[PDB]
């Protein structure tokens, strides 16, 4: 009876933690005030896996809240499926870091940090198995990066072996929306790359893309985004909540994934995704989601894989579906597209087939791709972050916290260092 | 309305539990004694002369 | 009195039993529930169920027969679905975390808590047998329980019971078809453990049965239900000659004093071939010769390799039905005096035969059609060398650059071990030249 | 300081028991 | 001992104003479900004023 | 030992083609293009023509009192609604009581009140016998009993 | 069927009583006029513990109110379940204490002290076996230091074999509110000492600290906070009223939680508080009762047990359980940290398990703790007493009062050998 303990850091992480716990327990048939209302035994039978038992037929998500000020606290609460959370698990201070990665991680940030891991140990010793952790934040803000990553080191001193992934919503190219992002990205991925497990690394203007191109809706809002990222977060944990014929659960997915351990930077795909006019016509079968799964504009990272080379896939399909045509498609689709695997690693596609599909739905797919396509995303961080650094604009406000230049510096190198690894994978042959 | 339904859905009384003890409620249960009514009618208790 | 306990450890093996088990019910007559619904039962003879089933004294039959899994949903399957009263609940042996395709974790750390439990279950259902016949050990060499727990067990069981049958029917990877990435470091750590503590290693392929399933039965788009119930018919028609009384019953021990020459050539194909669908196969003869001929085919081998580019050196046909000895003279002759099909030299005597009465069974929730005679095909060849070199150039071309080794190397299992399991195939494959020349 | 190890030691083989006691045999 | 005062009364403030509002917002979603049963009667009525 | 998915599963509308063919004639021959549809289709072996056959061997409107709908002339408030109280072994809401008897009452003599005698200070018991003496004059040093 | 005698002195002590009065009233269904509206046979069972059978179905309950004043006993007697009391058994005196133990002790509280004995013999010759005694007082004044040791030593002179239990509110240096405190606190535990069988120390600022975290309420009020000290209290002498698993009485509680005669200070506590929010948030099982009954905060003193050892732990469990999973939580909290435990007393737990749990609650229980940490606040009390008396502040009261300095100079001497003889039973070895 596995264990996933939640934790949703800053404004992002609260609002799709909050459409997350909104989509898995319309999956588990739990009505917002918390009783059980569904109408089969699987939805029951591994409800322990993310809901702690309560009086009567409640059921309690096990999610960790946290941020410096209460103002998305104080919202994500009053929502719908807000009043399901325990209040005590809402832990919040009185000032706000606020794209201040610095306030964030030293300051006050490191206030929180004793009642946030007494919240957190808490959960976990009310857990008996334990699988792992999932904290959704945001790179390039001050209480998603800096405290979030500060919560990952915490975790990592605790228990060294249990999983850890990150969902962290990454900056993109063009949006921007922050000008001290790039500072706080990599200030963030620098503790990220040696702290995490699996790092997922969610692009807004990606799903954008993936929203407007495939999904129309020229008004494509934030909780769209918002359930587009939930469904995908629910797909890649689908296997440890259903039964299916061939499982596989984190640790499964990490094994078959990770070749070396510092390079765990993924890209979640999710792809049954039709239009509004085209979901009465279109025939939802295997080769056509494993088509629109390796969609090069169906990634949810805006770097196109078509620059790189894939080193391991992981394919979680969720229906009743054929085997056989399954896996002869990843293999149609690796011959086809050889030039984009790896030539040293034969079947670089791992597969998981999970026998509920999501509500709604007939049949799924949920894509996760260790491409070397994001040392694009994180060589354009580096490229601005030393463009802010090299005339030292806004650095004040980060060292007037404690913060020295040499932690800057030492971003710089272990960023620098990790495109060096993605970027000699790509092109090193075998023999 | 629903703000008075409201008012009462959050202030009901809790439920006072079940006033028998753990023995009470495993080793004993209800039974009515029957006592092998008389054939003879020894029953004048005064004046009879015992067997 | 001849009993035999299966061991089904992973998800595979766990999905493999419940195939193998229902088909054994349906053999032997008994309901979900547990008990004979003949209600008027009639004595006779009546103990063909004891090689899989004992008697509680009540009417209700237990199988002898233990499930693994380190995860806790393959296993709580069976004890949720219509095969819930039929298992005893402590033979439903569930771990806490799985295996996560890692051998280091099914071998070293995780599958050594499980080991003294699943032990001792089996040692109460050895106890509970007068005469133990074999073990039947079903996994796959994909990865995790079914290759680092299973290594374990076997070796744990080697110490303990020492001289007895240990009988596996392994889920080999294909050369193309596969859904894991360290599967060939599995399967290189796997055969280098469970070479010296197994005396058969029956093979079966996914990519081989998907295509039996597209040629034979033509089920285009098949699930690993149509697998697994025809590697239950091909383990039925094996404990057939246990089971239920005929001409010539092959137990286990002559099963391998035919079929295996040395110590270390015990892995042998197995081929049950009247496998055509009920929509094409009333309208044939079905005779013993045309089975025979079904079997001794390239294309039927439910194991990815030609047998034209080896030599067979035993085989055993086990027939299942109507089935009379004259026509599997006849078939045999004719298999000899055909030339595609190359006996090694020192091996005259290369034919083993055994014939039982009784008929395979159909499954109404399957698509084998209701035949009345079969034969299924055991073949000790050295064809498998192929599949070998295959597994051999996955796991060193990513062995070269040590992809994947830290999962192993930190939690446990040396560096070296991939090394020391590399040279031990090879010398495997040393062997397999010696015999084959 | 005395040791009230010993002091209780010899005060219940004395037979004393309560506080009042133990102070005055103090 | 005066920042451990107001940092508790700050947390119970929060609590006590959160729970207002979970009542409240569950006293719209149930006067807004009576909205829309009624304008379901409506549309019902307008259906049939339709085919009339 | 019937289950209770069985009569929802659309998997279980249908018979296999080994349990319901038992002879050279087909109950109910699927014809090449209805074989073709499924394969196409990409249809599971347990729908597919080709291995499964399916033969066998208003409301109302609101009516609520507009007379005081109009006569509320104020909003239920939430906020005031009894302040948190710990009674009952639990925190609950409790409505304070409004009215107030701060005012002490008690009188020197005794007095009798409608819920039995006031309680009177204890220092009235010293003024015709004293009876209780701080220095007594007992010959045993433990008092009658 | 044994008694005790309730005897309430002070302002505080007539407080705590009243609400104590009136949470065992509708323990045993006994409405405000005296009758017993109750609905079971159970109630009614074993209610001479506390209450004196009357005329009619009255049952009038068997406590002494005293007070150098006539103020909180006009507040009792004007308030809710304040005509349930004799009118005979309200001694109290006209004169004022003047917050001075001199007063209490040696003045006028001496004159009525007399008349408190009779009343009291009256009601211990009427009961039928005299279990014990029962005062509440607080050390922080006249009437509750003085008056209150001045009874409990003429009832140990009067009968010195039944048991007593004085709980008493300890004064904080937080909470204040009395300047001449710490001399009435020094100048009453030593007479505490050789006459208390028991004393279970209650702090205000622990009461408002578990208020503010654990019960949130804003705030807490006095109300609420004689409620909850009534309610550990009616969870200390529970057993004496309902039938159980595992009885014990307050002399097994003495026998079995205090192990040499001078270390009877105990740490009381009880374990269902949730706030109104987090009620139903929590499945009621007994490893949370368990934990939070063992959890830091919960300790009604201001001393925290991790700076000291207990020496021996009660826990009295109310309602429907299983021995196995109690027996098991309680040797878990020892085995988790048996650090914070003597290791020359092995298994220093006493579990009492009693059915009918209080009125409105599933299950319950409450704690005993006998800690070497209480050391801390006789160091406290000792650490202003000497501040004052270094320069005899606030002395010409006491002095001009007939006492002595060299009095208050050996009262002190006490203090300092009690904590010394804590502190060493603390640091001694197991062998
Ligand atoms: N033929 C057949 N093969 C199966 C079946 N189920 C799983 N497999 C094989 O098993 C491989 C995957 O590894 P698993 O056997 O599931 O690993 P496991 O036994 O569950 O142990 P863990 O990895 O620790 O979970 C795949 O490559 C499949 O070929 C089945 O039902 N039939
Ligand atoms: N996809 C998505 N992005 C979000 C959401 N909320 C905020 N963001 C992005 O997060 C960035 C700001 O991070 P922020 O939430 O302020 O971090 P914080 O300061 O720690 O709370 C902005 O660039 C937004 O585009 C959301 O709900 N969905
Ligand atoms: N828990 C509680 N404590 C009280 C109450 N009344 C007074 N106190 C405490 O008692 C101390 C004062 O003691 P006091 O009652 O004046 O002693 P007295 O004059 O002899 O009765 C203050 O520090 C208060 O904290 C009460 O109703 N409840
Ligand atoms: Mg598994």
């Amino acid at each position: 009876m596995r264990e996933i303990v939640h934790m949703q850091a800053g404004q992002c992480g609260n609002q799709i933690g909050a459409k997350f716990w909104e989509v898995i327990s319309d999956e588990h048939g739990i009505d917002p005030t918390g009783t059980y209302h569904g109408d089969s035994d699987l939805q029951l039978e591994r409800i322990n896996v993310y809901y702690n038992e309560a009086t009567g037929g409640k059921y309690v998500p096990r999610a960790v809240l946290v941020d410096l000020e209460p103002g998305t606290m104080d919202s994500v609460r009053s929502g719908p499926f807000g009043q399901i959370f325990r209040p005590d698990n809402f832990v919040f201070g009185q000032s706000g870091a606020g794209n201040n990665w610095a306030k964030g991680h030293y300051t006050e940030g490191a206030e929180l940090v004793d009642s946030v891991l007494d919240v957190v140990r808490k959960e976990a010793e009310s857990c008996d198995c334990l699988q792992g952790f999932q904290l959704t934040h945001s790179l390039g803000g001050g209480t998603g990066s800096g405290m979030g990553t500060l919560l990952i080191s915490k975790i990592r001193e605790e228990y060294p072996d249990r999983i850890m992934n990150t969902f962290s919503v990454v900056p993109s190219p063009k949006v921007s929306d922050t000008v001290v992002e790039p500072y706080n990205a990599t200030l963030s991925v620098h503790q990220l790359v040696e702290n995490t497990d699996e790092t997922y690394c969610i692009d807004n203007e990606a799903l954008y893309d993936i929203c407007f191109r495939t999904l129309k809706l020229t008004t494509p809002t934030y909780g769209d985004l918002n359930h587009l990222v939930s469904a995908t977060m629910s797909g890649v944990t689908t296997c440890l909540r259903f039964p299916g014929q061939l499982n596989a659960d984190l640790r499964k997915l990490a094994v078959n994934m990770v070749p070396f351990p510092r390079l765990h930077f993924f890209m979640p795909g999710f792809a049954p995704l039709t239009s509004r006019g085209s979901q009465q016509y279109r025939a939802l079968t295997v080769p056509e989601l494993t088509q629109q799964m390796f969609d090069a504009k169906n990634m949810m990272a805006a770097c196109d894989p078509r620059h790189g080379r894939y080193l391991t896939v992981a394919a979680i399909f969720r229906g009743r579906m054929s085997m056989k045509e399954v896996d002869e498609q990843m293999l149609n689709v690796q011959n086809k597209n050889s030039s984009y695997f790896v030539e040293w690693i034969p079947n670089n596609v791992k597969t998981a087939v999970c026998d509920i599909p999501p509500r709604g739905l007939k049949m799924s797919a949920t894509f996760i791709g260790n491409s070397t396509a994001i040392q694009e995303l994180f060589k354009r961080i580096s490229e601005q972050f030393t463009a802010m650094f090299r005339r030292k604009a806004f650095l004040h406000w980060y060292t007037g916290e404690g913060m020295d230049e040499m932690e800057f510096t030492e971003a710089e190198s272990n960023m620098n260092d990790l495109v060096s690894e993605y970027q000699q994978y790509q092109d090193a042959t075998a023999e | 309305k629903v703000s008075q339904e409201l008012q009462e859905e959050i202030n009901e009384p809790s439920p006072v539990e079940e006033y028998k003890s753990v023995t009470q409620k495993d080793f004993y249960d209800d039974e009515f004694e029957s006592e092998l009514p008389a054939p003879l009618y020894e029953h004048n208790v005064n004046t009879e002369q015992p067997i | 009195m001849r009993e035999c306990i299966s061991i089904h450890v992973g998800q595979a093996g766990v999905q493999i039993g419940n195939a193998c088990w229902e088909l054994y019910c349906l053999e032997h007559g008994i309901q979900p529930d547990g008990q004979m619904p003949s209600d008027k039962t009639i004595g006779g003879g009546d103990d063909s169920f004891n090689t899989f089933f004992s008697e509680t004294g009540a009417g209700k039959h237990v199988p002898r027969a233990v499930f693994v899994d380190l995860e806790p949903t393959v296993v709580d399957e069976v004890r949720t679905g219509t095969y819930r009263q039929l298992f005893h609940p402590e033979q439903l042996i569930t771990g806490k975390e799985d295996a996560a395709n890692n051998y280091a974790r099914g071998h070293y750390t995780i599958g050594k808590e499980i080991v003294d439990l699943v032990l001792d279950r089996i040692r109460k259902l050895a106890d509970q047998c007068t005469g133990l016949q074999g073990f039947l050990i079903f996994h796959s060499f994909g990865g995790g329980t079914g290759s680092g727990f299973a290594s374990l067990l076997m070796e744990r069981l080697s110490v303990d019971y020492g001289k007895k049958s240990k009988l596996e029917f392994a889920i080999y990877p294909a050369p193309q078809i596969s859904t894991a990435v360290v599967e060939p470091y599995n399967t290189i750590l796997t055969t280098h453990t469970t070479l010296e503590h197994s005396d058969c290693a029956f093979m079966v392929d996914n990519e081989a049965i998907y295509d039996i399933c597209r040629r034979n039965l033509d089920i285009e788009r098949p699930t690993y239900t149509n697998l697994n119930r025809l590697i239950a018919q091909i383990v039925s028609s094996i404990t057939a000659s246990l089971r239920f009384d005929g001409a010539l019953n092959v137990d286990l021990t002559e099963f391998q004093t035919n079929l295996v020459p040395y110590p270390r050539i015990h892995f042998p194909l197995a081929t049950y071939a009247p496998v055509i669908s009920a929509e094409k196969a009333y309208h044939e003869q079905l005779s013993v010769a045309e089975i025979t001929n079904a079997c001794f085919e390239p294309a039927n081998q439910m194991v990815k390799c030609d047998p034209r580019h080896g030599k067979y050196m035993a085989c055993c046909m086990l027939y299942r039905g109507d089935v009379v000895p004259k026509d599997v003279n006849a078939a045999i002759a004719t298999i000899k005096t055909k030339r595609t099909i190359q006996f090694v030299d020192w091996c005259p005597t290369g034919f083993k035969v055994g014939i039982n009465y009784q008929p395979p069974t159909v499954v109404p929730g399957g698509d084998l059609a209701k035949v009345q005679r079969a034969v299924c095909m055991l073949s000790n060849t050295t064809a498998i060398a192929e599949a070998w070199a295959r597994l051999d150039h996955k796991f060193d071309l990513m062995y070269a650059k040590r992809a994947f080794v830290h999962w192993y190397v930190g939690e446990g299992m040396e560096e070296g071990e991939f090394s020391e399991a590399r040279e031990d195939l090879a010398a495997l494959e040393k062997d397999y030249e010696e015999v084959g020349v | 300081e005395r040791d009230f190890i010993a002091l209780n030691k010899a005060c219940i083989g004395a037979g004393l028991v309560t506080a009042s006691d133990q102070f005055q045999y103090r | 001992a005066t920042k451990y005062n107001a940092l508790c009364d700050l947390k119970n403030d929060w609590e006590k104003t959160t729970d207002r509002r979970i009542q409240s917002n569950t006293v719209k979603r149930r006067v807004r479900s009576l909205m829309q049963q009624e304008e379901f009667s409506l549309e019902d009525r307008r259906q049939r004023l339709r085919e009339m | 030992e019937v289950p209770y998915y069985v009569p929802q599963y659309p998997t279980f509308r249908r018979a296999q083609l080994a349990a319901v063919k038992e002879g050279l004639y087909h109950p109910s021959l699927p014809t090449f293009r209805r074989m073709d549809m499924d394969t196409a289709a990409h249809r599971l072996p347990d729908e597919h023509c080709r291995t499964t056959t399916g033969v066998g061997p208003d409301v109302k409107s609101l009516r609520l009192d507009w007379a005081k709908a109009k006569d509320i002339k104020e909003l239920p408030q939430i906020k005031n609604t009894g302040q948190l109280r710990f009674s009952g072994y639990a925190v609950r809401y409790q409505k304070p009581a409004i009215s107030g008897s701060w005012r002490y009452t008690f009188t020197q003599e005794p007095r009798l009140d409608q819920y039995g005698q006031r309680p009177v200070p204890a220092n009235i018991y010293s003024r015709y016998r004293d009876t209780f003496p701080q220095y007594s004059r007992n010959m045993s040093t433990d008092a009658f009993r």
